[PDB]
């Protein structure tokens, strides 16, 4: 799994949610503590959350080395199962953002599913 | 200033299409004679040509008014009139502008930009405008 | 609802786009097949090999379709008014395998324009394409 060997650990996770922000305003409403979300701008630059993409993508990181956070997000902060999905996507249009034509159409298809696997975990 | 212009409220809906006019095809190339696309989704082929007394005023339909920012039109690298005659509201947002052309005339460029709200301000530079038959005024009609 | 603003990215990020209108949409079809077995079952008698000359020539109408939507942003349910009926009376498409679709013009467009592809116009677009489904996938 090369694929994943060459990403950039403290700025594509922002980029991911950054964009989840920008692309599907009402996920900003689970985001209220994170304060300035109002211009794309403003969002981007937020230092909450490119330091919370860290952790977000050590979160894949981490599956796709191999539970807990299942019972965060439905339970304690209630994020609906389909917003999962999204942010699946707009992480992978991320990479694809970055790695540009190196992000091949085949890898697309392994990366939908760590992504999709991913949305049925924590459901 | 199309986004300044299309202000007046007078010019909300106002009557354009009273006059003898003609149906003239175009196209919108940049400087190396590539169809300039943003300029091509935004205005309208064929342009309505309008025949007057003294010259033929060319009418364009620009879509996107809220954004187009700088929008000048030069003939044989000299500016002319334009001016605003009419303008859809918010949803539709087509401006509707005219300027007068010399008889004989094919070719003209338009110096133009877009800005959205108070962000970056794109520039295009060079946008050839060729008609596809020379504008000759008709005074009889 | 489309924005100007909106409208503006689209028709920017298009134009950007060009002449590689039915090269991106070839390659559209193909992330979608791939990564979605699922949406192979609309296209039973079709040569879906890697690099299909089908696949390549049906991109290219597909990128004429969204050339169509963009030129007429405008009016979009009179401009697609041939191609809403096909989607949806005829072929009774699942409005999810649109979204698929969506998804894979996304990741294309990302691809091949790193510098136009900004979270303003990621936004536009997704809402622009959103916009394309809703008229191809609704019955008139
Ligand atoms: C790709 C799937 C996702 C992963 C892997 C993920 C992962 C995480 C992790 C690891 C944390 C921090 C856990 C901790 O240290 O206590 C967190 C917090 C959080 N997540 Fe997610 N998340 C995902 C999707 C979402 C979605 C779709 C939403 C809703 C739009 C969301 C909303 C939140 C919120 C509100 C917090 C709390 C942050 C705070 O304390 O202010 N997450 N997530
Ligand atoms: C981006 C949205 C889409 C656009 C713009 C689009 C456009 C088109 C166009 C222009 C045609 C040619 C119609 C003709 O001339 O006969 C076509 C045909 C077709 N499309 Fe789509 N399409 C879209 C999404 C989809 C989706 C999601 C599906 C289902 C997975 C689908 C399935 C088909 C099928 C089965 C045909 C006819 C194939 C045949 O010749 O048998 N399309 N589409």
């Amino acid at each position: 799994t090369a694929l994943w060997g060459k990403v950039n650990v403290d700025e594509v996770g922002g980029e991911a949610l950054g964009r989840l922000l920008v692309v599907y305003p009402w996920t900003q409403r689970f985001f209220e503590s994170f304060g300035d979300l109002s211009t794309p701008d403003a969002v981007m630059g937020n230092p909450k959350v490119k330091a919370h993409g860290k952790k977000v993508l050590g979160a894949f990181s981490d599956g796709l080395a191999h539970a807990t956070l299942s019972e965060l997000h439905c339970d304690k902060l209630h994020v609906d199962p389909e917003n999962f999905r999204l942010l699946g996507n707009v992480l992978v249009c991320v990479l694809a953002h970055h790695f540009g034509k190196e992000f091949t159409p085949p890898v697309q298809a392994a990366y939908q599913k760590v992504v999709a696997g991913v949305a049925n975990a924590l459901a | 200033s199309l986004k300044d212009a299309i202000k007046d409220p007078a010019l909300e809906n106002k009557e354009h299409d009273i006059g003898p006019r003609e149906q003239v095809n175009f196209q919108l190339l940049d400087k190396n004679n590539e169809t300039q696309y943003y300029h091509f989704f935004s205005i309208k082929d064929p342009a309505d040509v309008y025949y007057t007394k003294k010259k033929a005023e060319v009418e364009l339909d620009i879509n996107t008014a809220s954004t187009w920012k700088k929008f000048e039109v030069y003939e044989n690298n000299q500016k002319l009139p334009v001016r605003l005659v009419s303008y859809s509201p918010v949803p539709e947002d087509h401006a509707y502008i005219r300027f007068p052309v010399s008889d004989g005339t094919q070719e003209l460029k338009i110096v133009s930009s877009t800005q959205i709200d108070d962000g970056e301000e794109t520039n295009y530079d060079y946008t050839k405008l060729v008609f596809a038959k020379p504008i000759y005024n008709d005074p009889s009609l | 609802v489309l924005s100007p603003a909106d409208k503006t990215n689209v028709k920017a990020a298009w134009g950007k786009v060009g002449a590689h209108a039915g090269e991106y949409g070839a390659e559209a079809l193909e992330r979608m097949f791939l990564s979605f077995p699922t949406t192979k079952t609309y296209f039973p008698h079709f040569d879906l090999s890697h690099g299909s000359a089908q696949v390549k020539g049906h991109g290219k109408k597909v990128a004429d379709a969204l050339t169509n939507a963009v030129a007429h942003v405008d009016d979009m349910p009179n401009a697609l008014s041939a191609l809403s009926d096909l989607h949806a009376h005829k072929l009774r498409v699942d409005p999810v395998n649109f979204k698929l679709l969506s998804h894979c013009l996304l990741v294309t467009l990302a691809a091949h324009l790193p510098a136009e592809f900004t979270p303003a116009v990621h936004a536009s677009l997704d809402k622009f394409l959103a916009s394309v489904s809703t008229v191809l996938t609704s019955k008139y």
